[PDB]
RNA sequence: UGGAGAGUUUGAUCCUGGCUCAGGGUGAACGCUGGCGGCGUGCCUAAGACAUGCAAGUCGUGCGGGCCGCGGGAUUUUACUCCGUGGUCAGCGGCGGACGGGUGAGUAACGCGUGGGUGACCUACCCGGAAGAGGGGGACAACCCGGGGAAACUCGGGCUAAUCCCCCAUGUGGACCCGCCCCUUGGGGUGUGUCCAAAGGGCUUUGCCCGCUUCCGGAUGGGCCCGCGUCCCAUCAGCUAGUUGGUGGGGUAAUGGCCCACCAAGGCGACGACGGGUAGCCGGUCUGAGAGGAUGGCCGGCCACAGGGGCACUGAGACACGGGCCCCACUCCUACGGGAGGCAGCAGUUAGGAAUCUUCCGCAAUGGGCGCAAGCCUGACGGAGCGACGCCGCUUGGAGGAAGAAGCCCUUCGGGGUGUAAACUCCUGAACCCGGGACGAAACCCCCGACGAGGGGACUGACGGUACCGGGGUAAUAGCGCCGGCCAACUCCGUGCCAGCAGCCGCGGUAAUACGGAGGGCGCGAGCGUUACCCGGAUUCACUGGGCGUAAAGGGCGUGUAGGCGGCCUGGGGCGUCCCAUGUGAAAGA
């Protein structure tokens, strides 16, 4: 399931920085402030010109490699796009986004997408204050994304909501931060994010 | 001997009905001579029992007894309630 | 509607019967061209009042025997054994055809 | 091993042999009347026919000879009289036909 | 809203051309691996053989009895007998056993699909309307008495009831001949003549209920006919005696050579008859930009079959899977004379096979049969079981954490890597424990009302103490494939044309990024690979969309048969073609 195993070891590898580990994966330490180079032996050795090929994998895996997610449940979205009106490159990203084990890490509720969702599994979290376990929830718009009021006082929930007393917050999400809830406005457009990916090469990944 | 009857759609614990007339011998879920309309019998839509009350009224009137419980809801839907 | 066709008479060396040959035409399913076709119907004719040429009207029936289900309308226009002709060419085309 | 409703098949031959009672009755008069007829006789061949009419019918009320199986029979047999009857002379006694 | 190409013929090139790979799919199976759940799904082979159990009954409100009981009567003598009632057993009689369930053997065909015909028809039960049910007679089982057989069973004799059979009556009406009228294939109407009805049962017994009869109609379900469409071989070219038509009969609900007698000599074929091979067909499924290809498992529709072959009986319906008769093969019983049987129902067994489940629970729901009803029956069904067989969700942790432990791998001997990975600190808390706990089920039924409408009440859950809710609570599973090019991922030993690899091109002869191993890396992840098959790429059968001077490909040349194709102008018809409306295109699926 998932991933499992090293993380910010893709941190390298892709040869950019990932956050994986949230709080490390951020400072002075996301071995790209190390060893900003692919693992292994063969790892601070000359690259050689990549192919074609290569080159859309490489920024497919980086897209997924982001979100944490399984190949299989990966592409299943990408297909789910493509058909649905309009721009498949930027509407993938959206349902990417409207995943709520990812929308709670987006609403500052965790540090990580990986913690994020295990807050999700462990249900901590609420949708309209029904409890939700599921990692995968599409999130639409108007939903409010609650905090179990059950699990306030969780040292991790505590802490983690004090970092965003300041903290601002995606273009597209509310965030009361006393209250511990939060809301999604509406679906991202390409350019809210900065995903260090280019969508279109992970289009021509599953068109050959 | 033509029948409104119980059709069942839906899936495993998922009971889901249809208010069919069809022909007394057809398998249950077999062809039917119309739908007339549906039924959840756990309720889990606000709207889980509907009948084209005309037609339902329509199909009597050539005849064509309901099962007893197919009978029950087309009562519920005053097919019967008149005056 | 009873499908009414109308042939020409090939045949009436039948007692009240007579064969006609209904051509049909359409567009060939994939590739287009036009392509012309035919079938012989045999026709109920009870009072042996058509003959060899006669283009006739041809009417679906209730069946007379077996293979007879449609009995003969009017009678279109006499003549045409040039019609005739070319199915009898085509025949002993036949001939000239075995080993 | 013994499924009780095959007395189904018990009743099945006790109609068998009254169906094939009744109709072997029934033609044996038909026959009986068209040969009167045949033989150009008047009152007693209706009389015949008039009867064979009856048990017609008579059949038709059960699931012998049930419908209108029955009706061409008697059509058969009307017909089948009258012509015989008039392929000879006096058509005498009401009887079963019209006037 | 839709189209990607690559490797490989040469010392090198362009081209032709095959092979091959990347994608998607499957009722799969096989290997290594395998935690949880939901919804699906699971003999593709021998339509081989089958032990055992269940799979179609039901009605006492149609009728008369046997056997086991209880109770009450006539007598005041208990032997004999009348009545009432409870089991139970078949029998007569009715409705259902033609539905539901299984399989694809056969079938290249009006089997299917699609659109129509029926003036050529049928339809039990249900609905609506019109009209009826008056008399009499009869039998056969059960039961009783014999006889034959080892058995299965069977023959005879006697008694008896009914919603069983028959006769007479009334004829609203209907049938048939004939005549006439309308209408046009046998459709509707009318007139003399003939012919044809019925059953009773229950009570909340004079007024209702369940039934009966005849007729017109309605709804539903079917039969039959026709137009078009429906695979491969022409190394199958000629086929045909019920053959093609007629007249008359038979037969059916009904047309028809469907069958028969007799007359005529026809009918079919390159637009592919006849013959051979293969095959159930469709809605749809997979694939493709599309056109197309391939396919028809599961679900729905039609068909056909029920060990193999005929056949008919009953009946509204069958030529009937769990009805009948005969022949065949097979298995059992056998006193050798004769019998019994038919999972391609659900399970299960066995055999074949690379391979396919439980001899499970429940009628609680839906649906079907019978019943006035209560109910009885239902391996249809609704569920649980098994199998990563498929799809989907989820888990094996989360946050910290060294200029970086050890171990192992390289190393140019400083160093590099596995690697924030672990160890270790905090945090959450799959599993598991306790508590509570469903929807699915309100009808038939009873009461009120009027057995109607409406209102009121009662019973009932297989799944199941499962789902879900609340409380407690443990850091708790990872494998498989690959790393020469195509294609994403490289170093060191071992090995020395050996052992071995290999989808194609090709690797191995002492430094092998290709073999075997280790480290590392890439790709997926409760899976990953493999093999088989289908579409793709393959515009490589080219309709969209190809070609033939030398690459495979112009017939050795003519003549002209059928067939294809046709100059300029005008007019008619409107068959092709085009437009509008309308009907059809079931459901599911997309």
């Amino acid at each position: 399931g998932r991933y499992i195993g090293p993380v910010c070891r893709l941190c390298r590898r892709e040869g950019v920085k990932l956050y994986l580990k949230g709080e490390r994966c951020y400072s002075p330490k996301c071995a790209m402030e190390r060893r900003p180079y692919p693992p292994g032996q063969h790892g601070q050795k000359r690259a050689r010109r990549p192919s074609d090929y290569a080159v859309r994998l490489r920024e497919k895996q980086k897209l997924r490699r982001i979100y944490g997610i399984s190949e299989r449940q990966f592409r299943n979205l990408f297909e789910e796009a493509s058909k649905k009106k309009g721009v498949t490159g930027s509407v993938f990203l959206g349902l990417l986004e409207s995943r709520l084990d990812n929308v709670v890490y987006r609403l500052g509720f965790a540090v990580s997408r990986r913690q994020a969702r295990q807050l999700v599994r462990h249900g901590h979290i609420t949708v309209n204050g029904r409890r939700v376990d599921l990692p995968s929830y599409r999130v639409r718009p108007g939903d409010e994304i609650a905090v179990a009021e059950k699990s306030r006082n969780l040292e991790l929930i505590r802490q983690n909501l004090e970092a965003m007393k300041g903290r601002k917050v995606g273009p597209w999400l509310s965030l009361d931060v006393e209250g511990m809830k939060g809301k999604f406005l509406r679906l991202p457009d390409r350019e809210d994010l900065a995903l260090p990916v280019n969508e279109q090469l992970v289009i021509e990944f599953y068109s050959r | 001997m033509v029948k409104i009857r119980l059709a069942r759609f839906g899936s495993k614990h998922n009971p889901h009905y249809r208010i069919v007339v069809t022909d007394a011998r057809r398998k249950r879920d077999g062809k039917y001579i119309e739908k007339i309309g549906y039924y959840d019998p756990r309720k889990t839509t606000p709207d889980w029992l509907k009948v084209d009350v005309e037609r339902a009224r329509y199909w009597l009137s050539v005849g064509a007894q309901p099962t007893d419980t197919a009978r029950r809801l087309l009562r519920q839907a005053g097919v019967f309630r008149q005056e | 509607p009873k499908k009414v066709l109308t042939g020409v008479v090939v045949s009436d060396k039948m007692q009240k019967t007579v064969t006609v040959l209904v051509e049909r035409q359409f567009p060939h399913p994939l590739y287009g061209k036009v392509i012309k076709r035919s079938k012989k119907y045999l026709a109920h004719d009870p009072e042996e009042k058509y003959k060899l040429g006669d283009v006739v009207e041809i009417i679906e029936s209730r069946p007379i025997s077996k293979r007879k289900r449609f009995r003969v309308l009017r009678l279109v226009e006499s003549g045409r054994m040039d019609l005739v002709e070319k199915y009898l060419i085509r025949r002993q085309n036949y001939e000239s055809l075995s080993k | 091993r013994n499924l009780s409703a095959l007395k189904r098949h018990r009743q099945s031959l006790k109609r068998r042999l009254r169906n094939k009672a009744k109709k072997s009755a029934i033609k044996t008069l038909s026959k009986k009347a068209i040969q009167l007829a045949q033989e150009g006789k008047a009152e007693e061949a209706l009389k015949i026919m008039r009867k064979a009419e009856s048990l017609i019918d008579k059949a038709a009320k059960g699931s012998t000879l049930h419908k209108n199986a029955a009706a061409r029979r008697k059509s058969r047999l009307m017909r089948k009289v009258r012509q015989l009857l008039e392929a000879a002379g006096a058509p005498l006694i009401g009887g079963g036909l019209s006037a």
